[PDB]
């Protein structure tokens, strides 16, 4: 069969794995949404404002390198909803579903601007 | 001596005898004849 | 000679396996199993990478496409000078057998085949594409 | 003259020309000794190009503008005004020899396409029969319109073979 | 000056007509491939059989022919 | 227990010259004559394939074996030519006396066709082309006085290659080794490392100490070339050794009483370069083959051969067996000593390898007197050097993917390290290739992103030491750790190994030899290009080398050989498969990869290490503009190739004017050889038959049907015309500048 | 699938079918050649279009002869 490794195969890993939003089955799509795109949106901001255009603005690098982590955002959640009408136009998980996607990537949304505009009220 | 003679005649050594001779004339008559550019 | 029936619990070749085997195709399109019998134990060269040693008795393997299969089938054959036979299984469970199709290798002529995608012609003979022009698709000239 | 062209001999960039090239020589020999192998060498260069300048004048060029020669093509021109040796006289010259050449070696391939193995001829020249070939070419020209006026030169339409049309 | 230049133009000229020429004219078949007007306008190749077919079509002598336009131009 | 001994046959074959009209005899296939122009090629593309003429491995050896010779012979010619032409056609001799102003000079051109004007004024009274293969330094190195030392060395080198060339006769045709003979591999390392390394490095120390040192010694304090006694003087006459070195008084007591010390004065540990010569001291390269003499010398005494003590090389690979490698290098003694290919690969990699260390190394750490303050010596040979290595890289690859072809049997490797690699090649490929698509962005795209932000006006935003820095930490720590070792870490070293980690600047006859090297952004950035382009190399060729037998593609490519053109157009087109086009295509990236490592030191020598020491200070050639510049594509266009390229473009009418024709010509091959890597032999092959119809019009059509190259064959000289233009245009372009200013 | 087509001019060497890495063709018995048989391509939907057997074919010009067509998993030689 396909070649058996410790990192393909090990326990400690498959346990990490199976806990990741992706992988935990039996939560709704869209709580999953959140959750991923909260932990994802968050951490978006970072380099905006470090090294954007406006990084050396002192007041507006934190305004102008959020609200461009937010329109990153948008445009993601813009592929996840045309992924999922590409994808599932005809198992086991909700998510790979016409419906299930759906709501997977309307969470994203709502939880990746959600982290975005938390991130920015952590600065100020 | 006949398949020494043979191999002299191959093309690879034709050749190099042939355009040795032939750069060795055009040499000679421009060290004779230096910068021909008119028949005159 | 009959149609041979599969036996999926045939015992496979000592192999530690490798990253060229099956994809995902395997579990939603298709795949192909060969199976032959050795005489006794030999190292042989996977098609796919690396080397395997072949059970004696019955052997079985699977490959990603049939090119794989009849590539295996072709070392057996002229160097160890066995026999094999191998079919394409689809997911849903059915098994179609293929070459030998017949029973009997296709480079021996074997009485009842029918002759298919002959031109009792030569090429020099076939029409110009223009009187082949607006047949509802791109037709060659041999086609017709 | 010709084309607003002027004679090199006549012609004033053309002397000017020369001295350069002679003051270049100069300025490097003053470096040297008198007789030492490095001066003598540059001697002997700047004998050359003084012989050179004047042959060219001395052979009646035509220089432009820029002063250097400029060579007459037109058969007409140049037999008209004395400059046949530029390009018409050279003319027949290569072709004599480019015809000797072509017509040595087309006698050649003939001559061993009647020997058993053709091929090893090729590969492995036939010395003896080359040379015989080689000083028979000199009258080429002769030979040539002989075979074109007997029709021998060319092969018939019917013993080449062509692609599908 | 200018009458090298003009004969290099000439050169190009006829360079890129030949490529083209030979492309039309051999387009529909020649001693490499007598039936290449089965094939259509565009294909790859005819394989690595009888010496190697590579840039046999019609096509292809049009793609060999642009750049030597490029060059001319 | 097969003894160690001397085996051969005798006369193996007969000398004639009846196979010397028989083109094609070695083969079977070509034996029966040409009908077609493709024989032709055929012949000299398989002349030196000895594993496919024969099946037999002794006749394959023999012929190795002897070919080599040849290749020995020919070496010796080579360098008897370079002696001979420093004797007869070289101002050797003046330059001795003033090596800081007469160019090197060992080649005159005769006065024909009006090419004298490249007999150039290189000084004392001697007009030649400048050469810049540093063999004036060299042999003043070494103690070379006058034009007879180097007379009688070109005499000697005849001599030689005449040896060479009767070993090889006389090893094929006479007395032929038996392949039990050529499979002492314990044996043939035991020799070589004591034997030819070991001896070797003391015999050159001998002369050293007897001979460069005395001669050298005397050369730095000023003393007329002429008046030097002669090296068989200092040899016979210990007296004269004393009053140069003391040390000589005491004999050879101080060596086997270990009284070393004693011999303080002529093998030191200075480190550093000589400040007259501006060279590393020869007192020092004296000290160095000596240890290395005695290093190798116990280093040839470890394989067993004959009298029991001593290591087996096959039990040392079989014991080295781990838990994450299955059986491990059991089989590989089988492989190394079966096939030539397998020890090809390997010893071109090394060699390879070991040839650009060797560039870094001498332009570093300058081993001549008056190497370092000639720039264009200094250029060519780091140049020179690192072409050499980069060629036989790609050689290990091709030649690793021919035994993965022929020699490779499953039989023999089950479960070993050889067997595991295989199993899980896509592992491998896959993430090279991402690591090498990492590489690209991160590297090359910080030079869009500056040369894009430099065109907007917005010089902050740049990567650059003035704007966002990218300091090469790792490397300015170990600059400064190499600096401060002959303090702490190195107590008996008076000097740093080069003054390119750090110190004062040493400067002969007015110009810098070396000085301190600073590493700044422009250096982070160009650094790792270097990686990136080395990473995809190794993609390439890694990647021949795993998939030569099969992929997911052809599952029997294998038995399709090691060269061919494609399988056919077939699941979507497979030209180009073949391990042999993965040796094609990695020799551009490799050229690709060579080009920036020879544009990264010609810049960086020029703007920050090369220049005119003055009462001010160091003003460089180009002036240290690297730092500012070489952090964009447009300041590598502007600053380095279309600056530097003036010298090259003007040397019409001068004595340079040779390297202007040859940059030109080099311009032309390279373009020329497009049209082979464009096009296919389906195109030529239709275009031969009208051309051929013509002939035949014409009764002139050849007996031998002319042929359009084959498919390999067209990528085969696509590329080495590809290589050669490209190669020769950079090759040109560097010694009509750096002869011009440096 | 690509195309595949027998012309009359075979002799019935086999090559073709000794050749093909698919097991695309086969021989059937024949009274048009000495040889007495003909090659034969009835598995057509499992052709690659490598022109391994227009290599093999001894025939001038060629018996078999092969015309690429519409594309698939099969004739595109996929294992995904
Ligand atoms: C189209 C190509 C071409 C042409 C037409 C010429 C023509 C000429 N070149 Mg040039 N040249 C060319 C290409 C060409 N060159 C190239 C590619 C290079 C680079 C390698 C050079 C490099 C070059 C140099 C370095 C020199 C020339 C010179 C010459 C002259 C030689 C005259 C001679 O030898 O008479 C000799 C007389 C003969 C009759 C020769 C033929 C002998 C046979 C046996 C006669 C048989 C008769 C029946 C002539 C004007 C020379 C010169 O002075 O030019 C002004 C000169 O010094 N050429
Ligand atoms: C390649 C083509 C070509 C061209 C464009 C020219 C051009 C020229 N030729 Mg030349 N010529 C050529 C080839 C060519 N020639 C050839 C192959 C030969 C034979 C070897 C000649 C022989 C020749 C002679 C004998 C004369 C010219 C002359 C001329 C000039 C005016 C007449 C003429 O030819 O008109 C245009 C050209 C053509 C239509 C092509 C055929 C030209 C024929 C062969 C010559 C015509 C001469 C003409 C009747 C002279 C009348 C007196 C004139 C002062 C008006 C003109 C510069 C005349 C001249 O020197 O004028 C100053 C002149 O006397 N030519
Ligand atoms: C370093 C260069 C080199 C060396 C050492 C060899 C060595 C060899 N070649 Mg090779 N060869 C080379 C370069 C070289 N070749 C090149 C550049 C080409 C062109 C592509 C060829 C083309 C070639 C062919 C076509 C053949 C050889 C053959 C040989 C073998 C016999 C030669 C012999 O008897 O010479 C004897 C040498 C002398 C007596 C020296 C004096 C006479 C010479 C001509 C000066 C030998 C293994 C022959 C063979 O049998 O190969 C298996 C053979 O047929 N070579
Ligand atoms: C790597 C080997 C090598 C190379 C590339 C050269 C190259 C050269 N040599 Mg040198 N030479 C060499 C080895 C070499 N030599 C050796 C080993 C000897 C000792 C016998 C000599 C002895 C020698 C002499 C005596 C002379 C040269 C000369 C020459 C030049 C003209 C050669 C020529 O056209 O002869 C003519 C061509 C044919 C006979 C064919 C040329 C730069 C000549 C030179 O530089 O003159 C100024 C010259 O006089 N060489
Ligand atoms: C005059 C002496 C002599 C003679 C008559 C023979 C005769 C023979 N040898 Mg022997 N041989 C000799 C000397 C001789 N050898 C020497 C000196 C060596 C040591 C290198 C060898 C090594 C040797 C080997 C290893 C082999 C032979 C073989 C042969 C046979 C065929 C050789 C052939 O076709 O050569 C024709 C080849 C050439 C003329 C090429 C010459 C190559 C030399 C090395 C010059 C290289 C120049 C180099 C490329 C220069 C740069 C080129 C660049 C400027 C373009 C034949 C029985 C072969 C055999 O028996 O096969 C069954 C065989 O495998 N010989
Ligand atoms: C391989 C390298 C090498 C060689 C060949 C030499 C050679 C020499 N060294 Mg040097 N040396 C070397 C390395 C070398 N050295 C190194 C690495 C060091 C650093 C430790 C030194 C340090 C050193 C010192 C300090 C001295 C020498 C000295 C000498 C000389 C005398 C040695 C002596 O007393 O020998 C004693 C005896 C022998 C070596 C045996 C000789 C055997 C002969 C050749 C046998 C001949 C037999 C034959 C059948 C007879 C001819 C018959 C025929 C005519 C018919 C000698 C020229 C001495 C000298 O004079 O310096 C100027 C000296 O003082 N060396
Ligand atoms: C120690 C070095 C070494 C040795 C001994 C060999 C030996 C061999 N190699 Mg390997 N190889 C090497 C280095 C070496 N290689 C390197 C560095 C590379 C990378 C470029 C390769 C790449 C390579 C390939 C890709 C192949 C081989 C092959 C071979 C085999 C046949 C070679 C042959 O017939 O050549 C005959 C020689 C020629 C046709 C002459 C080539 C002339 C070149 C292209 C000229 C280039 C320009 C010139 C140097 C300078 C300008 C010339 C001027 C006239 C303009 C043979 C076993 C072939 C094989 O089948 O192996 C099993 C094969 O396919 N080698
Ligand atoms: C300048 C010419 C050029 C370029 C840019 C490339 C680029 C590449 N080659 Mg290629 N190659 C070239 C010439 C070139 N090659 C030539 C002449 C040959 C024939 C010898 C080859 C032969 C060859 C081989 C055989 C291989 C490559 C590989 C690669 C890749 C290297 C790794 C990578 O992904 O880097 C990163 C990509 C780049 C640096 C490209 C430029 C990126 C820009 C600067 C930034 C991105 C733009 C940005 C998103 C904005 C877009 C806006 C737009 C959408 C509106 C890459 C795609 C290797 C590969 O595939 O490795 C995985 C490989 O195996 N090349
Ligand atoms: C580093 C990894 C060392 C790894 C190391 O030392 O492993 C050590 C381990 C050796 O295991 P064994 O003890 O069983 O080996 C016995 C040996 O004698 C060999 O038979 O090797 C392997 O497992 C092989 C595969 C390693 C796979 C490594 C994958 C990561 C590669 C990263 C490459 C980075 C290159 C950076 C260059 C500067
Ligand atoms: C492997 C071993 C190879 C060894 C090769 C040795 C070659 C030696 C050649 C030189 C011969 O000379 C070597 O011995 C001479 C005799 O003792 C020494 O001669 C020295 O001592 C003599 C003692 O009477 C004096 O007369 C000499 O004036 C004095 O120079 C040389 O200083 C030494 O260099
Ligand atoms: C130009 C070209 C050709 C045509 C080139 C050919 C046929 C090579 C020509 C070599 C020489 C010039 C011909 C043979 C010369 C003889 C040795 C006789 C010479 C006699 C004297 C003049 C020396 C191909 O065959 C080809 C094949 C595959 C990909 C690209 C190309 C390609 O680009």
């Amino acid at each position: 069969g396909m070649l058996e490794t410790p990192v393909t195969s090990a326990p400690i890993v498959a346990t990490y794995l199976s806990n990741l939003p992706a992988y935990r089955t039996g939560v709704a799509p869209v709580l999953r949404g959140v959750e991923i795109g909260l932990a994802h949106g968050f951490l978006l901001a970072g380099p905006f404002i470090k090294l954007g255009p406006l990084r050396n603005v002192p007041e507006t690098a934190e305004i102008a390198g959020s609200l461009s982590a937010a329109g990153l955002v948008l445009i993601l959640a813009l592929c996840l909803s045309i992924y999922g009408s590409a994808q599932f136009q005809s198992a086991r998980d909700p998510l790979f579903s016409a419906d299930g996607w759906s709501e997977f990537a309307a969470g994203f949304l709502v939880g990746g601007e959600a982290g975005v505009a938390w991130a920015y009220v952590c600065t100020q | 001596m006949k398949d020494f003679t043979t191999y002299l005649s191959t093309a690879p050594v034709i050749a190099t005898i042939w355009f040795t001779f032939t750069a060795g004339l055009l040499i000679e008559i421009n060290r004779y004849f230096p910068d021909p550019l008119v028949f005159s | 000679w009959t149609v041979p029936t599969l036996n999926p619990d045939t015992p496979s070749p000592i192999f530690g396996g490798s990253t060229g085997g099956l994809l995902r195709k395997a579990q939603t399109e298709e795949f192909y199993v060969i199976t032959w019998e050795a005489k006794k134990e030999q190292i042989f060269e996977m098609p796919t990478g690396g080397a395997a040693i072949m059970r004696q008795g019955p052997n079985l393997l699977k490959f990603g496409k049939k090119e794989q299969c009849l590539a295996l089938t072709t070392q057996l054959r002229n160097k160890f000078k066995l026999t094999p036979c191998f079919y394409r299984v689809f997911p849903d469970g059915k098994v179609q057998y293929l070459h030998p199709a017949d029973g009997v290798y296709p480079e021996k002529v074997n009485a009842g085949r029918v002759g298919a995608n002959q031109n009792m012609r030569r090429i020099g003979q076939n029409v110009n594409p223009i009187k082949v022009k607006f047949s509802g698709r791109m037709m060659s000239p041999a086609e017709i | 003259d010709i084309a607003g062209l002027t004679p090199c001999s006549e012609s004033k960039a053309y002397a000017k020309l020369e001295k350069k090239e002679l003051k270049t020589l100069e300025k490097r020999l003053k470096q040297y000794e008198a007789d030492s192998a490095p001066a003598v060498a540059l001697k002997a260069t700047m004998e050359r190009t003084k012989a050179r300048f004047a042959n060219y004048a001395k052979a009646g060029l035509l220089c432009g503008n820029d002063g250097l020669p400029h060579l007459i093509a037109d058969p007409g021109l140049a037999l008209k005004y004395g400059h046949a040796g530029e390009v018409f006289i050279p003319t027949f010259g290569f072709l004599y020899v480019a015809g000797y050449i072509g017509y040595v070696g087309r006698q050649y391939l003939i001559a061993v396409k009647g020997e058993a193995k053709p091929t090893d001829k090729e590969i492995i020249i036939d010395v003896p029969l080359a040379t015989k070939l080689a000083w028979q070419g000199a009258g080429w020209p002769l030979a040539a319109v002989q075979e074109l006026q007997r029709g021998t030169l060319l092969e018939k339409e019917e013993n080449i073979t062509v692609s599908p049309r | 000056g200018d009458f090298l230049v003009h004969h290099a133009i000439a050169l190009g000229l006829h360079t890129t007509t030949l490529i083209l020429v030979k492309g039309a004219l051999d387009a529909r078949g020649s001693k490499l491939m007598p039936d290449k007007k089965d094939f259509g306008y565009s294909f790859p190749c005819d394989g690595p059989g009888r010496g190697g077919t590579c840039d046999i079509s019609a096509y292809d002598a049009f793609y060999l022919a642009v750049f030597w336009m490029l060059n001319t131009i | 227990a097969k003894k160690v001994k001397i085996a051969v046959d005798r006369n193996p074959v007969e000398t004639s010259f009846e196979k010397w009209a028989k083109p094609g005899h070695f083969s079977r296939t070509l034996s029966k004559g040409p009908n077609t122009t493709t024989w032709i090629w055929n012949l000299h593309a398989d002349a030196h394939d000895f594993d496919s003429h024969t099946s037999d491995l002794e006749e394959i050896s023999r012929k190795v074996f002897s070919a080599h010779f040849g290749q020995l012979g020919i070496i010796f010619i080579w360098l008897s030519g370079m002696y001979f032409h420093g004797a007869r056609f070289s101002n050797y001799e003046a330059w001795l006396s003033d090596p800081t102003h007469i160019k090197p000079s060992a080649q005159v051109v005769w006065p024909i066709v009006g090419q004298e004007i490249l007999n150039g004024d290189v000084g004392g009274g001697f007009q030649g082309i400048q050469i810049t293969s540093g063999f004036f330094q060299l042999w003043r190195a070494s103690g070379i006085t006058s034009e007879l030392q180097l007379y009688t060395t070109a005499i000697g080198g005849l001599v030689m290659a005449a040896a060479m060339f009767f070993a090889g006769w006389f090893h094929y045709h006479k007395a032929a080794p038996k392949l039990e003979w050529f499979q002492n591999v314990e044996s043939m390392l035991n020799h070589h490392l004591g034997g030819l390394l070991g001896l070797g490095s003391l015999a050159w120390a001998g002369h050293q100490i007897h001979v460069s040192l005395p001669v050298n010694k005397l050369l730095d304090a000023g003393v007329d070339p002429k008046e030097i006694p002669l090296p068989h003087d200092l040899l016979l006459n210990r007296a004269i050794m004393a009053d140069l070195y003391p040390s000589f008084a005491k004999g050879i007591a101080p060596f086997f009483t270990l009284n070393w010390s004693e011999y303080s004065d002529f093998l030191t540990f200075k480190g550093g370069l000589n400040p007259v010569t501006g060279g590393l001291w020869l007192s020092d390269t004296a000290h160095h083959h000596v240890a290395i003499a005695v290093l190798f010398l116990v280093a040839g005494h470890m394989y067993r051969t004959n009298w029991g003590i001593g290591h087996s090389m096959k039990e040392i690979l079989e014991a080295h067996r781990g838990p994450f490698t299955g059986e491990g290098h059991v089989g590989l003694y089988e492989i190394l000593t079966t096939s030539w290919h397998a020890q090809l690969a390997i010893n071109l990699a090394l060699f390879g390898s070991l040839s650009i260390i060797v560039a870094h190394h001498m332009y570093a750490m300058p081993p001549y007197p008056y190497l370092a303050t000639d720039y264009g010596t200094q250029l060519s040979l780091f140049t020179h050097h690192t072409w050499i290595g980069g060629f036989c890289i790609v050689g290990a690859g091709a030649h690793a993917a021919i035994f993965m072809v022929r020699d490779y049997d499953p039989t023999n490797n089950y479960n070993n390290l050889l067997d595991r690699v295989i199993r899980h090649r896509d592992a491998i490929i896959s993430h090279l290739n991402w690591v090498c698509i990492f590489l690209g962005f991160h590297s090359f795209g910080l030079y869009i992103h500056n040369d894009t932000m430099s065109a907007l006006g917005r010089p902050q935003d740049m990567f650059s030491d003035t704007a966002i820095q990218l300091q090469p930490v790792f490397a300015q720590w170990i600059q400064n750790t190499h600096f401060l070792a002959p303090q702490l870490t190195a107590p008996n070293a008076l000097a740093a190994t080069s003054l390119t980690w750090g110190g004062d600047l040493v400067a002969v006859g007015g110009k810098v030899a070396m000085m301190p090297i600073s590493l700044g952004t422009s250096d982070f950035m160009v650094h790792h290009i270097h990686a990136f382009t080395i990473h995809v190399t190794v993609l390439i060729l890694l990647k021949g080398v795993l998939f030569a037998r099969s992929s997911r593609l052809i599952p029997d490519k294998a038995n399709l050989g090691f060269r061919f053109p494609c399988d056919g157009p077939g699941r979507g087109g497979t030209c180009q498969v073949s391990a042999w086009d993965h040796v094609f295509l990695g020799l551009f990236w490799m050229y690709n990869s060579l080009s920036i490592v020879i544009f990264h030191f010609s810049w960086k020598m020029q703007s920050d290490v090369w220049g005119t020491v003055t009462a001010s200070g160091v003003s460089h050639i180009t002036g240290g503009n690297f730092a500012q510049s070489a952090n964009t594509i447009n300041g590598w266009l502007r600053d380095f190739l279309w600056a530097q390229s003036s010298q090259v473009i003007q040397s019409y009418g001068s004595a340079l004017s040779a390297y202007g024709l040859i940059f030109l010509g080099a311009h032309f091959v390279w373009a020329f050889s497009l049209m082979f890597l464009f096009s296919g032999r389906g195109y030529w092959q239709e275009l031969i038959e009208s051309i051929v119809w013509a002939h035949n019009k014409l009764k002139v059509a050849p007996a031998i049907q002319p042929r359009a190259l084959s498919i390999t064959q067209g990528r085969a000289v696509g590329v080495a015309h590809y290589l050669l233009g490209g190669i020769a245009t950079t090759w040109s372009f560097f010694l009509a500048r750096i002869i011009s200013v440096g | 699938a690509h195309i595949v087509k027998i012309y009359d001019t075979c002799i019935g060497c086999t090559q073709c079918v000794r050749a093909c890495p698919l097991d695309v063709l086969e021989m059937v018995p024949w009274d048009g050649c000495k040889a007495s048989q003909m090659a034969s391509a009835p598995r057509t939907e499992d052709c690659v279009g490598c022109k391994r057997c227009e290599t093999a074919c001894p025939t001038d010009f060629l018996s078999v002869r092969v015309y690429l067509g519409s594309e698939s998993t099969r004739s595109m030689g996929l294992s995904y």
